[PDB]
């Protein structure tokens, strides 16, 4: 059979990312906001029944979770055509709008009194779905819940499916904003603490860079959270498109997240989809490897060393020649796209995305570059420090010891930042030649 | 008529001009350049893959034809004698190939080599100038010396590149299509393109006692490759020592050919002058 | 007739038949020999030339192009008219030619100038009925995609779903019930791979050469063998061999991806050991599983992209092109002959170094995926070996490139090994 | 190599320039402003037929106020030139003419500047350069001049790269309030940047102009069309299927030796109408020796100053036409005994021209198009009289209130007697290039 996913709506900016994605997700096998999708939009090698799963009245029913914590967040995704073709059953409607209160702390109470919940949850969407190597959790950790939801929803993912430690869209909002609950380190712990400990991969983007990117290249004025959300849905239903329509070789996304695993908690790795604005063939999308006008994840790219791509991909939607691929190769060779890490030789691969059929790649080559920025978990050692010292600085770490996060005390956010904090180590030594010893 | 009407040799005739004198221009110009950062910069001058990548490339734009017939297979030193080493080919209809004789293929290829050389000394010393001499008072000196060999070097790049033309190439390249344009039968063809080839080779000084002129111009280029890579090295690689070698290189250079060619006699007055 | 003529009296001469560019020349022709003519083989034509009983006026060109003509008309009759198609004579231009036939037999000096022409002129009517009975029914498109799917095991996502499926059989010891099984167990896959168009899948089956069955191996993937159906014409058009050359070359691919998905499943494992922190034995798994997986990835990308894309759109659309069967068939044969060196298969040596680097791969799955937890004592020594089986092979394989690159040109392996050399601390 | 370059057009008089150029560059390759362009020597660089076919200009009318940006969005120009041929800066009500908010908006705008020109750039295969026009006393072209000048140094160091920037008014009293202290914040980048550049000498340049035209009471515009003209005259060398100077980097160079005198003698042809043709006349050898030895009338502004005899030390008649060898070297024995070319101490007037069959779209109306490639004492002149002119303007404060307003004047005097010792040592370097000792 081929490859299904799950993917979570972690907290209420995460049922919002849900909602997206599913719209997203939709259109990538040109499915309606309730599911109807074209023959020709559905005629790709992909298995459209394993993440919009089919349900029986055609709707794309997502083999995927939509939270609903808050009454305004599960009516609006309800009211969200998208969530027409998503399934009802996947959401666990709440209607307390205060929601979380931008601690974590009632983010990981609603992820722990629904641990039980999620683990069944989880259940019940591998039953919707064919075969789930994990849940795409859309882990706003910034959220009201985000982070400690996160946590939580991490050890029920464990209790329910850890069979296969997967990934989730773990993007940290824009942290820009003006930071008041300090909870944060608490939150930021939580989802740390689980993210490394069962780090097969993450989706650990940084918001800072997504807004500087979205400005730069996008010339998002005044942007919100809703244009990195349509970003993000966009993303993911390209990242399904290619990998389910037939690639003649891996076809799915989990030998890269196995091989982004170096060790259980060195599991970071920053990958780029090129290009953003407001085509660039082989070549030119090898010599624009660099270009961080679409860069999202918000790095402390330390990349004094080899703290950069050591593993350098790039699956460009649209018609790529393979003689294109070779003047890509000669271009990043001699202008050096993306660093390396100090392990062994560089890997570089590329190749044309075997998209599925619903929409098409006008840019003939342009689409996910992926790569290992380790660099990037210096931006993860970062985020430890921030809970660290967001705990140690009384700012809502007195405040989180009324929190669960941190209520006994920051241990929670001891470990989380020893987790991140490993995972940097990794990432700095595979900047220098101790990448063997990450 | 049957047997010159179909096989198009005179494509292949087309593809000697504009590979054995490098007549694609502006895709001549961009293979110079790759060819000069090739051999000249040290690239793979002798890696068979890299030069017939490089020339298949740049000989592929417009008219590929020029790329199908010359691939630059790299093989193996005077600054000039280590861009060499290199291996081509080319392709004829047979059996017109059978009168075809690879004689005229090596003549041709010696030819090339001869623009190839002339286009890797004029790369050397576009590359290098007064400022890359200085690049890396004995400053207002240096600046002059190197003004005036850029000077001397520019006005003999362009008189070689025009007026070798003429000798060798535009009257010899010339007489070759009149006498092909006469040659119909096979023997008359073979004649007249040994007749050409031969004219062709007349003004390169192949003959033994124009050799020593050809020696002396071949020393000077050297001397200048080898002068314009110490400059673009700038001071590190060039000395005093080093800018009076080449000086006295250019004069001793100029005063032998102005006595070989007197003892023609333009070649002589164009040394002199020098 | 039908190119048929009863040659027991032998009346005739048509026998019913069964230094630096030198250098490169010669290399390049042993490769390609060993590289794709490994496997791949045509039969014997029924007809030939018996030119000891040929006149003196049998003219060696018009000859030529007679063998050509007549083993046209015997291939009409025995491909054209194989089982359900018909190759006639020249049905109706045989008529012509029998009125200009009785003219020229009439005809005492038997000139084969003007009747080398007048047979050339009925050849190239021959040829253009050809070309447009290939154009309209042979259509092997579909034929192409099919053996690029199985007879190159290129259908990526029905490739997973066999592995999730149709590993049942491929992955068992090879027995002829494990075999037959293994066809239902594709056809469950192809329908639970975004494909419920069984029909050439119907034609698909499995039936191995398997240890049970090969004589009446301890892996049904290792003595392994499946059961797709060609279309006639195009089954005595395709070379039984030339299909078990695709087969062989999509077994060698077969290994090479075996390994890597195994490999593919210890790194995942190694994933799911992130419950706690990877241990030293551990560490050794993970980074065998990483260099294995960085090498695999390096090298599936090249090969898809160029050994595999390159050589399937150019195959595609010289074919395309080529609207003569005969030179559809040489754009296949070309991209055949690409892939072949691609593969470099052409030395003992260089498949013992390819079976060798895909058992290292493998060895590196296993060891990750059985000690996805703890590395025992034999999980430690394992993840080692199998680190050190990576390395090695990495660093053979970057000198058996540079090797090929000096031999011969090799632009997706360059592309690949430079890809690697981004730090090539590996590579070198 | 086969190469392709950018300019830009910073100030008033360097955007019309630019926007001149562009168009006459155009009609060189047979192109309409708007990109019908004309159908062995790729051509198509300039007008660089974009992936919407849009034949992009190579050259933006990079001028910091929207007046030029506006004109050029109304022309057809735009219709060719991509977005990222059309680099508008800005600073909207230009630059003030001068170099302080000259170089205020230019530091600003680098950011868009350097932006527009890595768009250009990305696709930069066998590039080698760029080219420039700015006023350089006008703020655009003067500070923001220098700015780019800079930012230009910063970004392709690798290879030299070129300007043709609307000079400071010297004939012209320089009496602007920062008139002579831009003009020398200009050429502190200039000479940063200088290899091998044109500067947009106007005394001689309205000399040439009289002899070509004599348009009464002439304004820039002329000036730009004729610039223009030779824009699309100096696409000649690769203009047949390239024999002479297609990868004419190395002539280019050989022009100077000495790259910090990036200005050389130049003066293209025809310095007349465009029916510059006698009874029974056409491009020979020695004819054309003798039509184009005018010295006036070209573009040299020998400012106040002959301080340096220096004559032409390179000679280079570049011309388009179809010259054979032997005509070549009879025009070279008739020109070495009249001397036309005069000799530098540093060594006699190289013996160089250009004759090449001209491209399919690129037609003249003269004889010969000779470019009379040279350097000589006229240059040295003009070093001199800018150095007085960036020296009188430090030692003055030009508008010492506006220079104390000025980032770059009020930043510190260190600047401006730095920019003047530079033209100094310019003009030095050309009074002892008249000696032994070049520098």
């Amino acid at each position: 059979m081929p490859r299904e996913i799950i993917t979570l709506q972690l907290g209420q900016c995460g049922n919002q990312i849900g909602f997206e994605f599913w719209k997203q997700l939709c259109a990538e096998h040109g499915i309606s906001p309730e599911g109807i999708v074209e023959e020709f939009a559905t005629e790709g090698t992909d298995r459209k029944d394993v993440f919009f799963y089919q349900a029986d009245d055609e709707h794309y029913i997502p083999r995927a979770v939509l939270l609903d914590l808050e009454p305004r967040v599960i009516h609006s995704i309800l009211n969200s055509p998208y969530a027409k073709l998503y399934n009802p059953e996947n959401i666990y409607l709440s209607e307390h709008g205060g929601g979380a209160g931008n601690n974590w702390a009632s983010g990981f109470s609603q992820g722990e009194k629904i641990h039980e919940d999620i683990f069944d949850i989880i259940d019940r969407e591998a039953d919707g779905s064919d075969s789930l190597e994990g849940f795409v959790l859309c882990h706003s950790i910034a959220g009201g819940t985000g982070s400690g939801l996160g946590s939580y929803l991490l050890e029920r993912l464990n209790d329910r499916y850890p069979k296969k430690l997967v990934q989730t869209y773990s993007v940290f909002p824009n942290q820009d904003e003006m930071s008041d609950v300090v909870v944060q380190p608490y939150n930021s712990l939580l989802t740390l603490k689980r993210l490394t400990q069962n780090a097969d991969c993450v989706v650990v983007l940084d918001n800072t860079a997504l807004n500087r990117i979205a400005t730069d290249r996008l010339h998002i004025q005044n942007p919100s959270f809703s244009q990195i959300n349509q970003l993000v849905s966009t993303i993911m239903s390209a990242s399904t498109t290619t990998l389910r329509y037939p690639g003649y070789m891996n076809n799915d996304l989990i030998g890269l997240i196995a091989s982004l695993i170096p060790t259980p908690r060195l599991h970071f790795l920053m990958t780029g989809y090129t290009p953003l604005t407001t085509k660039t063939t082989v070549l030119d999308v090898m010599r624009r490897l660099l270009q961080p006008k679409n860069v999202m994840v918000s790095t402390g790219r330390d990349r004094q060393t080899n703290h950069c791509y050591i593993a350098i991909l790039n699956i460009i939607q649209g018609e790529v020649d393979p003689t294109q691929v070779h003047k890509s190769l000669q271009r990043i060779r001699e202008r050096k796209l993306a660093n390396f890490i100090p392990w062994g030789p560089a890997s570089i691969q590329v190749a044309l995305s075997r998209k599925s059929p619903y929409l098409p790649s006008a840019h003939r080559v342009s689409g996910l570059m992926m790569a290992n920025h380790t660099s990037i978990s210096s931006l993860f050692e970062s985020s430890c420090q921030q809970y660290d010292k967001l705990r140690k600085r009384e700012a809502f770490l007195e405040q989180f010891r009324k929190e669960d996060i941190f209520k006994e005390n920051f241990d929670e956010l001891d470990r989380s930042r020893e987790v991140v904090q490993e995972l940097i180590d990794e990432y700095h030594a595979a900047t220098r030649p101790d990448y063997i010893s990450w | 008529r049957t047997l010159k009407k179909d096989y198009r040799l005179v494509e292949y005739l087309q593809a000697m001009r504009n590979f054995f004198l490098m007549e694609g221009g502006d895709t001549m110009y961009d293979f110079y350049t790759s060819i000069f950062d090739k051999i000249r910069e040290k690239e793979t001058w002798q890696n068979v893959s890299f030069l017939n990548v490089q020339l298949q490339e740049a000989v592929g734009q417009r008219y590929p034809e020029d790329s199908s017939r010359l691939s630059i297979s790299f093989e193996n030193k005077l600054p000039v004698h280590t861009l060499d080493g290199l291996t081509l080919s080319y392709k004829v209809p047979w059996p017109v190939d059978i009168v075809i004789s690879l004689e005229c293929q090596k003549i041709y290829n010696q030819v090339f080599l001869l623009l190839l050389q002339i286009k890797w000394a004029k790369y050397s010393l576009d590359v290098l100038l007064f400022g890359e001499l200085a690049s890396s008072e004995p400053v207002r000196q240096q600046i002059h010396r190197m003004f005036l060999l850029r000077v001397k070097l520019m006005h003999f790049v362009n008189s070689l590149h025009n007026y070798i033309m003429t000798r060798i190439l535009h009257s010899t390249g010339l007489e070759f299509q009149h006498q092909v344009e006469e040659a119909k039968d096979l023997d008359q063809l073979i004649k007249i393109h040994y007749r050409y080839l031969s004219t062709i080779h007349d003004r390169c000084l192949l003959r033994e006692k124009v050799s020593f002129v050809k020696e002396a111009i071949m020393k000077v280029l050297n001397l200048a490759l080898m002068f314009a890579d110490g400059w673009q090295a700038g001071l590190g690689a060039w000395q005093m020592e080093s800018i009076e070698k080449m000086e006295s290189d250019f004069k001793n250079c100029h005063m032998f050919l102005v006595t070989i060619l007197n003892k023609l006699e333009s070649l002589a007055l164009s040394l002199m002058a020098g | 007739l039908h190119g048929l003529l009863l040659d027991q009296h032998e009346e005739f001469f048509i026998k019913q038949g069964p230094g630096l560019t030198g250098k490169q020349l010669r290399e390049l022709q042993d490769l390609r020999l060993i590289e794709e003519e490994n496997m791949l083989a045509p039969s014997l034509k029924q007809f030939s030339l018996r030119v000891e009983i040929l006149p003196s006026y049998i003219p060696v060109r018009v000859a030529e192009k007679i063998l050509f003509v007549g083993e046209s008309v015997q291939m009409f009759e025995n491909q054209n008219v194989n089982l359900t198609r018909k190759g006639s004579i020249l049905k109706d231009q045989e008529d012509t030619f029998a009125a200009e036939l009785h003219r020229l037999k009439q005809q005492p000096l038997f000139s084969l100038v003007d009747f080398e022409q007048v047979v050339d002129r009925i050849r190239s009517t021959v040829a253009e009925h050809l070309w447009k009975l290939m154009v309209e029914e042979s259509d092997l498109l579909g034929q192409l995609k099919i053996i690029k799917d199985f007879y190159l095991l290129g259908r990526g996502e029905l490739f997973q779903a066999f592995i999730d499926t149709a590993q049942h059989m491929l992955k068992t010891p090879p027995t002829a019930v494990t075999e037959h099984d293994v066809n239902v167990a594709f056809q469950q896959s192809a329908h639970k791979v975004l494909l419920d168009d069984d029909n050439l899948l119907p034609l698909l089956h499995l039936t191995i050469e398997y240890h049970g069955k090969e004589h009446k191996p301890a892996s049904g993937w290792a003595a392994l063998g499946l059961s797709y159906k060609v279309q006639w014409p195009l089954h005595i058009l395709f070379t039984p061999a030339v299909l078990e050359k695709y087969n062989v070359v999509f077994k060698y691919l077969l290994s090479v991806r075996r390994v890597q998905a195994e490999l593919q499943h210890c790194w995942a494992l190694q994933m799911q050991r992130k419950h706690l922190k990877s241990n030293q034995t551990d560490a050794v798994k993970w980074r065998l599983r990483n260099h294995m997986a960085f090498l695999v990835d390096n090298l599936q990308y090249y090969l898809q992209v160029d050994v595999l894309e390159s050589q399937f759109s150019q195959l595609l659309h010289q074919i395309n092109s080529t609207r003569d069967f005969e030179s559809i068939r040489l754009a296949h044969d070309h991209f055949l002959s690409n892939l072949l060196a691609q593969s470099f298969i052409l030395l003992k040596p260089v498949f013992h170094c390819l079976n060798e680097i895909l058992d290292l791969c493998h060895s590196f799955c296993s060891l990750v995926s059985q000690n996805l937890g703890p590395l025992d004592e034999r999980g430690a020594a394992q993840l080692s070996i199998l680190v050190k089986g990576f390395s090695r092979q990495s660093s053979l394989l970057f000198k058996i490139l540079s090797s090929v690159r000096n031999h011969q040109i090799n632009s997706d392996l360059a592309q690949l090994l430079l890809r690697l050399d981004y730090n090539k601390y590996y590579t070198q």
